[PDB]
């Protein structure tokens, strides 16, 4: 936001967003593991998104 | 069963100008087999029996010369190899007095050493080796046609070139390099992790100079595989193609030269190539020997972290405390509970204004009675949740295959041990907080103290009413 | 911001953009000014109108960046987002009270803006079952109240120390 607002540069942000957020961003307890309870299995989304971003 | 390792000769060196490769295998020169080649191809012209006669000669004084010169440094093979058989078992080690710096050290000094040797006993034959290439290349000039020959030699001996590379395997060569060399960068990922916990350096050292040997292999492995497929790629892509009938003599002579070079890389590869794919199996076996010694040593660093992390007895005192604190004020609101019920009927019926201040104690009681086992209830929630976080902990422990095959049983005690790791933000607050309630139910046991005492005052006043 | 082990983590960084062979590597290092937690602890804690006895809620692990350090006392509301429609929809009246918000739909600093834009006290953010569904209750988490972004002294211009503050 600060790329569009503010210096008129156009930005971009993609995200493999669940339909509810992540509980937890700003938090004690946001590890690896609780990660990957969340996410099955994580090598494949990351590579999509690195993908995209890379394309 | 396997503590050591037999074979040596994948050592190697090349020249300073990086343009003729020595192996320690037969006939440790590619040319050698573009001299055998080149000898079928005078086996095809009548006019050069010159170069049958002359490559009789040159293979019985070269392959002398190279075997006489694996002779004298075979000694230093043999003290190279007393280096190695001390590295790779810790059992070797433990005999001897010596650390383990200054013997790695020897170790690089005897290595370069022995490379040493090699060359400089090998370059008075790589004189011979231009003298056979400059005879081979006056010896094809003898010949008569310098306007339009026929090419019938390329034209068949590629065919029978393919024929040899269908013949050769190379998708399980490069499925067994790629699978192999992410197990290698996987174990060193596994050796950064694993120092830290375990204290002994022996075993590790030993695993670490192990890695590093098989560093060195893979290189060479996918060196010799790079070279195959290279020469593949060329021999396939000449027979593409173009197809001339017609070359010039200049033009004949480079182009047989060229072929045979391609295919002398194709067969000194082939025998490189099986060699080294015998040397990493071993070498890989001499690693899961290592860390089956090591996992038994790892799982007491787990049975230590486990009782130490979460601060499980601690917190079982402070709950025990608190639980004492309750009984004992519930206690004493039960031992005077009748004597505030007979001075409850003695306020309403005269001065009140002691009684003011004593209607306060009594609210000051039953409301810190009430914020007491508040207190309790929430100590001993924070506690389940830490006890929830130590007990994933301990069915991911349980839930290993024994059954692992191999070296993945090391690889799943560091994940618990990771996991260890990752509870430390959650179980500390949790602790702080146990810390600084069972702080406030001390601050209200003085004051609870205190209200029985100013019940005991109010009894005795009302006494003297 | 500014440890000690964000800047073993930048070196890591750079040794990595080394190690790749990128045409160029530079790093960039300004001072800015941040909020972080006083040695005292902050607190919530219930106060009777009797005065005598108080009862402490909890002493919270996280705290909200650019907060103004204070104490104070009062009577709470509910106020569920904080959403200007939301806060148009109130029953009872929102100034010279704290509002208690839920975590969402909008960043930190609109809900503390506009509960500061009615007149309120304080602000008190948690996290509930249906919007967070997670197992424990006890956790606690980071936040910043800057509307706006940037660091703040310095609005518009950069924090070198060519500016000389
Ligand atoms: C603000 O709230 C107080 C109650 O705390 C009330 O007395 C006052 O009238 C309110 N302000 C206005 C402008 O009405
Ligand atoms: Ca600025």
């Amino acid at each position: 936001f600060p790329f569009l607002a503010y210096s008129g540069i156009p930005a971009v942000s993609f995200c493999f967003c669940e339909d509810t957020d992540y509980p937890y961003l700003g938090t004690t307890m946001d590890t690896y593991k609780e990660l990957i309870e969340r996410i099955p299995e994580l090598n494949k989304v990351a590579r999509a998104a690195a993908e995209v971003a890379g394309q | 069963s396997t503590n050591t390792t037999d074979n040596i000769d994948y050592f190697d060196i090349s020249d300073e100008s990086n343009y003729y490769l020595i192996s320690q295998l037969r006939p440790h020169f590619s040319n050698i087999y573009f001299f055998d080649e080149f000898k079928r191809y005078a086996s095809y012209h009548t006019e050069i029996k010159r170069y049958e006669d002359i490559h009789k000669t040159k293979v019985n004084s070269l392959l002398n010369e190279a075997s006489r010169a694996i002779g004298i440094c075979n000694r230093a093979k043999n003290t190279v190899k007393g280096l190695i058989n001390i590295l790779e078992n810790p059992q070797k080690f433990k005999t001897q007095r010596e650390s383990y710096d200054v013997k790695l050290r020897q170790y690089e000094e005897k290595k370069e050493a022995f490379r040493g040797c090699l060359l400089n006993k090998n370059r008075k034959n790589l004189d011979q080796i231009k003298k056979i290439n400059n005879e081979i290349r006056d010896l094809l000039e003898k010949l008569k046609c310098s306007q339009d020959c026929q090419t019938n030699v390329y034209f068949d001996m590629i065919k029978i070139y393919l024929v040899d590379f269908k013949k050769m395997p190379y998708e399980n060569y490069d499925t067994f390099i790629k699978q192999y060399k992410n197990s290698y960068l996987s174990g060193v990922d596994m050796i950064r992790k694993i120092e830290k916990q375990i204290d002994n350096p022996v075993t590790i050292n030993a695993i670490k100079f192990t890695q590093k040997e098989m560093g060195y292999i893979i290189d060479r492995f996918e060196y010799h595989l790079q070279k195959v497929k290279h020469s593949i790629d060329q021999v396939t892509a000449l027979s593409d193609g173009v197809k001339p009938k017609q070359v010039t003599k200049n033009r004949l002579k480079e182009y047989y030269f060229n072929i045979g070079n391609y295919y002398s890389i194709f067969k000194f590869g082939k025998d490189s190539l099986n060699m080294l794919n015998k040397a990493l199996i071993h070498k890989e076996k001499i690693v899961h020997n290592l860390l089956g010694e090591l996992f038994g040593h790892l799982e007491e660093r787990i049975s230590k972290l486990i009782d130490s992390e979460y601060f499980i007895t601690e917190s079982n005192n402070i709950i025990s405390q608190s639980e004492e604190t309750l009984k004992l004020a519930e206690d004493v609101y039960d031992k005077n509970t009748k004597l505030i019920e007979d001075l409850t009927l003695y306020p309403h019926l005269e001065i009140n204004e002691f009684k003011k201040d004593y209607d306060n104690n009594v609210e000051d009681l039953r409301e810190s009675i009430i914020y007491i086992q508040s207190y309790v209830s929430s100590i001993k929630s924070a506690y389940r949740y830490n006890v929830l976080e130590k007990d994933s902990v301990e069915s991911k422990q349980k839930n290993i295959p024994a059954n692992s095959n191999a070296q993945k049983k090391v690889d799943e005690l560091l994940s618990i041990i990771d996991s260890i790791s990752y509870s430390n933000f959650s179980v500390a607050e949790n602790f702080q907080k146990m810390k600084d309630y069972y702080k406030e139910i001390e601050k209200l046991k003085i004051k609870i103290l205190q209200l029985i005492e100013a019940i005991k005052k109010y009894q005795q006043h009302v006494e003297e009413l | 911001a500014g440890s000690q082990k964000d800047e073993n983590l930048a070196l890591y960084v750079e040794n990595q953009f080394r190690e790749f062979k990128l045409s160029k590597v530079w790093r960039d290092q300004h001072f800015v000014k941040i909020q972080v937690k006083d040695s005292a602890q902050n607190s919530v804690i219930i106060v009777d109108k009797n005065g005598r006895l108080v009862y402490l809620v909890e002493n919270p692990g996280g705290y909200v960046a650019y907060s103004k350090a204070a104490t104070v006392t009062g009577k709470l509301v509910h106020a569920n987002f904080g959403t200007k429609k939301d806060f148009e929809d109130l029953y009872t009246p929102v100034n010279g009270s704290i509002v208690i918000v839920r975590a969402g739909k909008i960043t930190f600093a609109e809900k503390v803006a506009n509960a500061e834009s009615l007149n309120a006290i304080g602000v008190l953010i948690y996290m509930d079952q249906t919007k967070f569904p997670i197992v424990n209750a006890e956790l606690s988490f980071f936040g910043h109240a800057h509307l706006g972004t940037g660091d703040p002294y310095t609005p518009g211009f950069p924090s070198f120390n060519h500016t000389q503050f």
